[PDB]
């Protein structure tokens, strides 16, 4: 008998005058796995099936259920319980996002943005599809690492009380981190125009340097970092390399 | 049963069309950049006002404080003043009256250096007690 | 459909693609590329899919490492799958598979690169140059450790351009037939609720997987048969179910992969004796054998009192003697990951490891054009006009008994673009888009419906359990015939308790309890097809082994020179696809059996490869 | 003049009112952290300063009351000595904590000092010095002051 306690937001649009609650459930640590997932599956099976969350891989590679365990943003699916019975950990969704059931918060605004910074290489002389890679020295896929490790998993913008105010306008971490991944990528043409669609007082500058998307990100990634790098570029403190020229053997 | 309405697409948004038009050019890139550059200029202004008071660091204090402090509540001013919460008006006189604060702060001062001890004397008079 | 309403739906496209994985967008790119309205619909976000979890790296002749020839690939794919496999279907896709990753590359996929600064290849399990004679091959292009994550984000990213409409998190419910004519699909909206019916000219089945039907698996709690289940229910067989892939070295405790390129960077597996056993099961590859073959060397191994651990009931993968430089720039996916489920540092520890249940060579049957097909032996193939199926959900066949590390990623890439290249050459503007049948979907509602409000005294969590403990039980690694007839006997059983099923949540918006029972449902399906199919193949091939039926049963007995021997009539041999036909009523299945294609697509640009005794 | 994604956006939350959605909570459940509440103080201060020069010097100009009368009202009420440098200390941490703060925010818009180590130890430095420099301004003259109520000269 270790029976540990969660306290789980819940909400159920159906109901009429529906309101959000705290809901307290008790699990016995020595029948479950180690993982918040697995107490939310196992509560999910054994005493409520109503209750409602995102997860698809078991490893932390998805991105599906982010969610705030513990008061900070994180993944159930690698996420420890804590094994301390005389805490009760808290578990509510990812935070100020609109929700539409229990812990699944809606999540469209999020993947617009990621539309907006045009996700995908771009080249000013067009290249023939099939024929040949792309020249790219390592050191310069290099400026990759960091970055494309992304899962897109919002646990950093919905961290970020500067996105938290102003989603509508501000891109948040998540958006600005892969924005920038696109601009370093010494194969894209187009850093000129990428960095024009975050030149307003908003999109990017927004940032007030709270650092939370940093502290929170479950993949030890560092969106605050690419921020900064993004503004020196805006404000022309720097610019992007030219791409190491492509060897006539290659 | 399958006796029902044609539906439409569901909202998404096309970054391609949005490249259709998409004209405006509007840096706040520089405007970022003087920020930050003055609050930089103002680091040796804090000690310097320590050290050295009179009526002419007392002038130098309240150009400085009213130009930043105009950016500073601009800034705090878009965070909490959003037309989502307090509605498209209404956030526009938050807005105006940002200015309002930065004419009123400068107006202010002015006169507590003119009309009274000043900044820097100020100062001393809450230390000596 | 009678104890509650709902609201319904219509719209009208070109093709919609049931699937968002690398196949399925890879589709979508080509057919928003060449002018088609695509909908894309998928039970999650893209990128969510399992694709995503995929490590290794994906399979290209591209010679940056050393000189390849993709001739040498097809060799590989071929012998890996121990002949079962469409010789005409591996030709397309390793010719292919070139051209495939250098486009994956031009999307802007961000490869681990060499000095050179061309797109760098490790070793991977059962590849060789020069047709079995040559060394050990580098075919396996990858990003690290993380080869499936970046190549769906490229994908992904890229499909945002075709101008292709995604209706995302919605969950299929059954192909729309019209008198043997797939004319769309019908689908539930989790957000609101609503029943949604597409008109489509054409449907592309790319569901992905059923590894959700055994205990332990690698793959994620969405891949639940539900394409295959779909086709069943449109009165379409499945092909080769019986072959399920053991991955050799998945977690001991939990079920997370380690990618077969930590053994191809020069990691091995160690029993308790402390020996690299590979060397004795397999000389010539050694930790590099196909993954059928290493993951039965395995299990002997633990069943022979050499297991590792307190129970001693599993294996030791060890890297700690490679350099933490390779160590980290190699596999810092499954370094973390090693470290959050097992404990360990890989630089200085070694992880437990266990053949566990990962990839799926059956699924919905099609020609070499990825075109859905019903087989009867007078008529032979007959193509299902206007259903398309690819990834891993299909069988073309490309892997046969036994699917080769890194060909998944290539073949869910290469035909999720053939599918786009074969409509854009058969469809033409002239033909319209189908109007529905009348009543069209009125029963995928009706059992929708009858599933949310389910009475019964066993809840859809438990008799999912005991389905994957059952599968587990009596049809891994080793199979044998009064083990599996037992199976078979308690999984019809399972089918039974259907019938008493019960479900809590009464919700249309975002209800999980509905969909995890749908799941459940599209499970049983594919678990009692696979388990009768199994039960039925007295013999071993791949991934399939029968301890009563050692042998390899062929046409002729390969063992021995070729001239002077009988061909065996079709019914005697088994070298030839599995059909599983189910009532999804009653569950009832009955088999056939369909010719394994060994022609090549061109005899002129290479020759099929004859069926020898399988050893590496 | 808003980007086309902006427009979207706005539409976006017009929707999500529209749907009577709730929205998840956020400041009354996350954890606090060495990350943003340093932030929240780098605001606080800021505005408290920029308040205090507003009110102060509107205030003193709109009421007939000046700046000499009102030092000697406080004098006049005789606090204890610990009680004034407090209130010292209270209104000079501010200015030194925001303007060193200040220095380590222009940093992270450099890029600089981002890694999770350099966030911790610029946090605690930053907030270490400026209660250092207060407690020196506060109690520098205090020493100097009891330096005369008894001293060797
Ligand atoms: C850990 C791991 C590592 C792997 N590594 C590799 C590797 O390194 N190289 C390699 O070649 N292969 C690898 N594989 C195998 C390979 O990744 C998969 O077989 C392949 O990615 C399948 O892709 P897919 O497009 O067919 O479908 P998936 O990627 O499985 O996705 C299926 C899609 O179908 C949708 N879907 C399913 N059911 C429904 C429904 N009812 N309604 C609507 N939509 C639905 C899902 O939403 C999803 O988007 C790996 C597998 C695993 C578990
Ligand atoms: C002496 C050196 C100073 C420096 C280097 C400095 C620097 C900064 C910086 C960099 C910011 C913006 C950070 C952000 O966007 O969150 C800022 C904001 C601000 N500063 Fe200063 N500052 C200084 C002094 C002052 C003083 C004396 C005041 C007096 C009122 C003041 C009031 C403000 C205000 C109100 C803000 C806005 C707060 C916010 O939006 O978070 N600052 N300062
Ligand atoms: O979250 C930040 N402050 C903060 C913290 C807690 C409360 C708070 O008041 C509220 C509030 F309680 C509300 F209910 C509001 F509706 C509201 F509009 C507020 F303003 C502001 C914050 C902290 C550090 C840096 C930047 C910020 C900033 F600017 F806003 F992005
Ligand atoms: S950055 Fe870290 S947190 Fe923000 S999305 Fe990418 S992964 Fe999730
Ligand atoms: S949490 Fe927010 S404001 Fe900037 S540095 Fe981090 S994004
Ligand atoms: S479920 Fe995949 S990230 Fe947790």
């Amino acid at each position: 008998k270790r029976i540990k306690t969660f306290e789980i937001y819940r909400f159920n649009p159906e109901e009429p005058g529906a309101k959000p609650k705290l809901q307290k459930f008790d699990v016995d640590l020595d029948k479950c796995g180690t993982m918040v997932l697995d107490a939310l599956i196992k509560i999910k099976n054994e005493v409520d099936p109503t209750l409602t969350f995102r997860r698809s891989c078991r490893e932390g590679i998805c991105g599906s259920c982010a969610m705030n365990i513990a008061g900070e943003n994180t993944l159930a699916c690698i996420c420890n319980i804590d094994q301390n019975t005389s805490k009760t950990t808290k578990i509510y969704p990812l935070p100020h996002m609109f929700v539409i059931k229990d812990l699944v918060p809606d999540m469209n605004l999020f993947y617009a943005q990621y539309a907006s910074i045009q996700p995908w290489l771009q080249k000013k002389t067009k290249i023939n599809l099939g024929e040949k890679q792309q020249y790219q020295s390592i050191k310069e896929q290099e400026k990759l690492d960091g970055l494309y490790e992304c899962i897109l998993c919002a646990c950093c913008s919905a961290s970020c009380p500067s996105y938290w105010w102003n989603a509508d306008k501000y891109l948040g971490p998540a958006v600005l981190m892969q924005a920038y991944r696109w601009i370093i990528d010494s194969r894209d043409d187009s850093a000129a125009e990428r960095l024009a669609r975050m030149q307003d007082g908003f999109s990017a500058f927004k940032c007030h340097t709270i650092m939370n998307c940093t502290k929170t990100c479950p993949k030890h990634l560092n969106p605050a970092r690419a921020i900064g790098e993004i503004k020196m570029l805006l404000t022309k403190m720097k610019t992007k390399p030219a791409p190491l020229p492509t060897p006539a053997n290659f | 049963t399958s006796a029902a309405v044609t539906g439409a697409a569901p909202p998404q948004f096309d970054p391609i069309a949005a490249e259709k038009g998409f004209k405006p050019l509007h840096s706040h890139g520089t405007l970022f950049k003087i920020e930050r550059y003055f609050a930089a200029a103002m680091v040796p202004l804090i000690p310097a006002a320590y050290f050295i008071h009179g009526r002419e660091m007392d002038l130098c204090l309240a150009l400085a404080l009213t130009l930043h402090v105009h950016w500073g509540v601009w800034g705090v001013v878009n965070d909490y003043g959003r037309p989502f919460v307090l509605g498209d008006t209404l956030a526009a006189a938050v807005r105006v009256g940002a200015y309002i604060f930065t004419a009123c702060l400068l107006a202010g001062l002015l006169y507590f250096n003119e009309h009274d001890v000043g900044l820097t004397r100020a100062f001393e008079m809450v230390w000596e007690l | 459909s009678n104890i509650a309403q709902y609201k319904v739906i219509d719209h009208a496209y070109d093709v919609v693609i049931i699937g968002a994985g690398g196949a399925g967008l890879r589709a979508a790119m080509g057919l928003g590329e060449a002018g088609f309205k695509t909908a894309v619909v998928t039970k999650m976000f893209p990128t969510r899919s399992h694709t995503t979890a995929a490590q290794g790296g994906i399979n290209a002749a591209l010679g940056s490492m050393n000189p390849d020839d993709w001739k040498w690939h097809f060799y590989d794919t071929v012998k890996g799958s121990d002949w079962l496999g469409d010789q005409n279907a591996m030709h397309y896709l390793t010719r292919n598979a070139v051209e495939a990753v250098t486009e994956l590359e031009n999307f802007g996929m961000p490869f681990s690169r060499t000095p050179e600064g061309k797109i760098y290849q490790r070793s991977f399990g059962g590849q060789s140059n020069n047709y079995g004679k040559g060394g050990v091959a580098k075919r396996t292009c990858c990003v690290a450790d993380r080869t499936g994550h970046s190549m769906l984000h490229t994908l992904y990213g890229n499909s945002l351009r075709c101008h292709c409409t995604f209706f995302i998190e919605y969950f299929a419910l059954d192909l729309l037939m019209d008198k043997g004519r797939c004319v769309g699909v019908i689908a539930l909206c989790l957000e609101d609720g609503t029943i949604h019916r597409f008109r489509s000219k054409r449907t592309i089945v790319a569901t992905g997987g059923y590894g959700r039907a055994y205990f332990s698996c690698t793959t994620a709690h969405m891949n639940t048969g539900d394409g295959t289940a779909l086709a069943t229910r449109a009165g379409i067989a499945l092909e080769d179910l019986e072959f399920i892939q053991f991955h050799p070295t998945g977690i001991y405790g939990v079920g997370c992969l380690i990618t077969e390129g930590s053994r191809g960077e020069g990691g091995f597996l160690v029993n308790s004796e402390g020996e690299r056993f590979m060397e004795r099961y397999a000389p010539k590859a050694k930790d590099l054998a196909s993954r059928d073959v290493v993951s039965r060397a395995e299990t002997i191994e633990i069943m022979e009192g050499r297991g590792v651990g307190p129970e001693k009931d599993h294996i030791y993968l060890q890297l700690h003697h490679l350099p933490a430089e390779q160590l980290h720039q190699r596999l810092p996916g499954i370094s973390e990951t090693a470290k959050i489920f097992a404990g360990v540092d890989v630089t200085k520890e070694p992880i437990p490891v266990i053949p566990t249940v990962h990839y799926n060579m059956g699924g919905i049957p099609t020609n070499y054009k990825a075109q859905v097909i019903k087989y009867t032996k007078e008529g032979g193939d007959k193509i299902v006009p206007g259903l398309y199926a690819c990834g891993e959900c299909a069988c073309h066949s490309v892997h046969g008994a036994n699917r080769l590390g890194a060909n998944s990623l290539l073949d869910a890439v290469v035909f999720g673009r053939a599918c786009s290249i074969n409509i854009k050459e058969e469809l033409k503007p002239d033909e319209k888009i189908p109007e529905l049948p009348e009543g069209a979907g009125e029963e995928s509602i009706a059992n929708l419906d009858a599933v949310r409000y389910a009475n019964g005294d066993v809840p859809t969590a438990e008799l999912r359990l005991t389905m994957q403990k059952t599968m587990q039980k009596h049809a891994g690694v080793f199979r044998r015939g009064d083990i599996l007839a037992e199976g078979v006997k308690k999984m019809m059983d399972l089918f039974k308790e259907l019938k008493r099923l019960k479900t809590t949540d009464r919700s249309l918006i975002w209800n999980s309890d509905l969909t995890e029972s749908l799941e459940l449902q599209n499970l049983m399906l594919n678990a009692t097809q696979t388990i009768v199919a199994a039960e039925n193949r007295k013999e071993s091939r791949g991934a399939h082994a029968r301890d009563d039926f050692p042998k390899r049963e062929d046409e002729y007995d390969y063992s021995k020179p070729i001239e002077g021997q009988t061909k065996r009539p079709f019914e005697k041999h088994w070298r030839k696809h599995t059909l599983t036909k189910q009532d999804p009523r009653t569950g009832h299945i009955t088999l056939d059996y369909r010719p394994v294609i060994d022609k090549t697509l061109d005899p002129a640009e290479v020759d099929w490869i004859p069926p020898i005794i399988r050893s590496y | 003049e808003k980007t086309p994604i902006q427009v979207w956006g706005w539409d976006y939350l017009m929707r999500q009112r529209a749907l009577k959605r709730p929205i998840a909570p956020h400041l009354t459940i996350y954890k606090p952290q060495m990350t943003w509440m340093v932030s929240g103080l780098h605001r606080v201060t800021g505005c408290a300063m920029a308040g205090t020069l507003l009110i102060g010097g509107v205030g003193f100009s709109v009421l007939p009351l000046d700046f000499t009368t009102f030092v000697e009202f406080i004098r006049g009420l005789g606090i204890p000595w610990v009680i004034l440098d407090t209130f010292k200390f209270i209104i000079a941490f501010p200015i030194a904590f925001h303007t060193l703060n200040g220095i380590r925010f222009i940093g992270f818009d450099m890029a600089k000092g981002t890694d999770i180590p350099s966030i911790y130890r610029g946090a605690y430095l930053v907030l270490g010095l400026a209660a250092l420099i207060s407690l020196a301004v506060v109690v520098y003259p205090r020493w100097e002051r009891h330096k005369k109520a008894t001293l060797p000269t």
